[PDB]
RNA sequence: UAGGAGCUAGCCGUCGAAGGUGGGACAAAUGAUUGGGGUGAAGUCGUAACAAGGUAGCCGUAUCGGAAGGUGCGGCUGGAU
RNA sequence: UGCAUUAGCUAGUUGGUAAGGUAACGGCUUACCAAGGCAACGAUGCAUAGCCGACCUGAGAGGGUGAUCGGCCACACUGGAACUGAGACACGGUCCAGACUCCUACGGGAGGCAGCAGUAGGGAAUCUUCCGCAAUGGGCGAAAGCCUGACGGAGCAACGCCGCGUGAGUGAUGAAGGUCUUCGGAUCGUAAAACUCUGUUAUUAGGGAAGAACAUAUGUGUAAGUAACUGUGCACAUCUUGACGGUACCUAAUCAGAAAGCCACGGCUAACUACGUGCCAGCAGCCGCGGUAAUACGUAGGUGGCAAGCGUUAUCCGGAAUUAUUGGGCGUAAAGCGCGCGUAGGCGGUUUUUUAAGUCUGAUGUGAAAGCCCACGGCUCAACCGUGGAGGGUCAUUGGAAACUGGAAAACUUGAGUGCAGAAGAGGAAAGUGGAAUUCCAUGUGUAGCGGUGAAAUGCGCAGAGAUAUGGAGGAACACCAGUGGCGAAGGCGACUUUCUGGUCUGUAACUGACGCUGAUGUGCGAAAGCGUGGGGAUCAAACAGGAUUAGAUACCCUGGUAGUCCACGCCGUAAACGAUGAGUGCUAAGUGUUAGGGGGUUUCCGCCCCUUAGUGCUGCAGCUAACGCAUUAAGCACUCCGCCUGG
């Protein structure tokens, strides 16, 4: 690429694509209006876990979620731990991970925000918490 | 092609010298002969020989270049053209690479060079970078 | 009597958020509605192409195809015989 | 303002003259002015907007940065008319629509959170319908006053930390201590009981104290002193002052006292091997483990990396210049164009010469905070605050002058434009070279399977299908010239006499002075499948027939035959059009035999030898990428443009 009628155009680096539609979206509610205000403060609704008729060979026996927080917007996301109350009407906040021996799924739900589960089987990993920060 | 023979004559004097062809020619000329004639007395090579003709004539070259088969032409360039040239002023000029670079000269304020105005504060004009 | 000219009491035209009318636009639910892909054992098809994938053939290319596949005319090597 | 998967924008318009009015000045309206003006400078229009620093930060380049936080705009129930205070559309002004709110005893009235708290609410987030004007602040007010919801404070907090935090090891290694046993005494261990060394933080109980001074508060009287002492400033000095402190400083009261968890014990995770553990549970970060020998799932005494410590979540960057003048390339890889032909342009070659306008301003007044150098004070260190110089050495202000230029006067010629042979021309076309079996056999016949075919039947078979020639014609359709050859915008370009020989083409090039590549323009088509008329089923030909392999068709098989095939009137923008490789100036040791055109020697007997280039090929130097492999003619080298893409 040339310098001088280069002025049409500058030479330089690239853009970016789609990520992460909800992390940092919002809703108003006044006119149909659809906004974004870059949050994690973003709400759904308890709805379904399954699978379909296979076609691939991914071998997985764990749990799926179509599980979310208060207000409904349908997505899919994951419901850590074993012992859960995420059957229907369902309230939450999530962060992100993905645990190893898992296909794919790559967020989470966190453990005792409105309408859900604790933790039981870990006993070694002790004191996290880190904030109400005794020893 | 030739603003500066570093252009396309070198595609043909990079070898040349690898093959210490030590004489060749050049385009008439008065600020590109000055140049050369300051790198030769600086003893990049023997001496800018003159012009045969009068207008674009051949002025010879005669290439000296390191004992050690070296050679030490870091490169020199520029763009001129009707369309690319400085209308622009070395009122104040300053130099790279501590020194060691000498390289193309042009400007109209008084007579120094592009090593000879390192220390004047009216400069001259570097391009390339020696060492 | 300001009556003359006058402004309020009276008449000739102005916009005004407003107000409500009208046809388009966007949507959202979605309709005993509805097209593309992926996805989850692929049970559907042979390992269809990769060993000339069992027959080198190919590229634009009528062609039908639930899916690996096929037959027509112009350029081609991206081939063991 | 940014933005065409937003383009042709606009009409007293394009904003002087006369009337009008802004402290100023106007099409601001009007009698005149041109359809003009605005233009892919993407005007129009869409989106958006209070703006800067602010921070972080890529090597420097320097930048994204508004929450706060500071500065600079706009709005204060929405809106609309007017009034207005010098200015108001007014945070707490009228009439109002509007809207709701409340009231209604109906007759009508208005209200009116964007001060600052909290009220419903929410959240991860905003405290507390927080304190008082204590001080400072200012509007009006001598004096004096209030607003304080300004101001300062009270609580909040690893949001992020910080110093102290956890103080003493001596005598039995064993006074006592056990993940892993075909145990040895070492042993989380002179640790340990009990404390060598001790009295800080630790709580502590008060003397208490500074700070607590600033502001008047008193005439003794001074200054303004008015004709003069005086009311205010105030030398007096009556001693104030906390939204904070009987707490700090101190006695040391206090005692070895009143103050520490992480993934794991997995290769990389350094945290030990074990068991219930048998790819199960489940820990599970690059990746795992786990299947009768788990280190690992679960668990564990220690246990690891640092400690108020433990891991994450949105943002930027380290990571990774894996985001490129500086600090990307594009054949394959992130990417290089059927194509070429073209205007502005980018860049095309310059040889001279004048200006000082820019090409590290001269030196200084000279410089935004969490941010140009040092000094500081306080910070339990800190947590964090501020202060001065340096005010810079950073802009302004003064300068004029090379060997570029803008400007100014000359010309030259490689990148541009004018003879020639016209060789090959298939560039792409214009007239001739002017017609058969295959369709019946009518002359004449003679036969069963010609056939279709792997083998066969179908189609064809009796004029006797296929037959005969002077004779009887044509339906689609005119292979010499034979090597690594010549041309077009391409798709591509093929019979030849010829054409233009246009143009290549090399030998001459006879000659004015940058007159070009790519790229806004614009140039055309691009092959077929298919494509808008007679032909066309004549050939071929899908379909059908009809045949069947060996133990399988209607298929490899196809005549009759469906069109189609095909040429005299319309083309698409597709091919392995591939160069997977875009087109200008020139080389990369170069070589290489050669078509063309030439110089020729020797002329040969049209040939041997030298120079030759557009190429032609071959290799082959440098270079090239990972290698494929490219290269004097790229997949290199130094000057031109183009486009592509730096995840897909």
């Amino acid at each position: 690429p040339t310098i001088n009628q280069l002025v049409r155009k500058p030479r330089q680096s690239k853009i970016k694509k789609s990520d992460s539609p909800a992390l940092n979206k919002g809703f108003n509610s006044k006119k149909k209006k659809f906004t974004d205000l870059n949050s994690p403060q973003k709400r759904g609704v308890c709805t379904r876990v399954g699978t379909m008729t296979p076609k691939k060979p991914n071998s997985a026996l764990r749990k799926y979620a179509r599980v979310r927080l208060s207000n409904n917007i349908e997505i899919n996301a994951y419901i850590p731990g074993i012992g859960h109350n995420l059957q229907e009407h369902s309230v939450v906040l999530v962060r992100g991970g993905r645990v190893k021996d898992l296909p794919g799924v790559r967020y989470h739900i966190v453990r005792g925000a409105l309408d859900t589960s604790g933790v039981d089987g870990r006993r070694q990993g002790r004191s996290l918490y880190g904030t109400k920060k005794p020893k | 092609t030739m603003t500066d023979p570093i252009a396309d004559m070198l595609t043909r004097v990079r070898n040349a010298n690898m093959v210490r062809h030590e004489k060749l020619e050049l385009p008439a000329s008065n600020i590109k002969k000055e140049i050369a004639e300051i790198l030769k007395s600086e003893g990049f090579i023997k001496n800018v020989e003159y012009v045969e003709d009068d207008k674009q004539g051949v002025l010879r070259l005669f290439l000296k270049y390191g004992q050690n088969d070296e050679r030490v032409i870091t490169g020199l360039k520029r763009i001129s053209k009707p369309g690319l040239r400085v209308y622009a002023k070395a009122s104040e000029m300053p130099k790279v690479l501590n020194g060691l670079g000498i390289a193309l000269v042009s400007t109209s304020e008084g007579v120094i060079t592009d090593k000879e105005a390192r220390k004047r504060n009216v400069g001259g004009e570097i391009i390339a970078y020696v060492w």
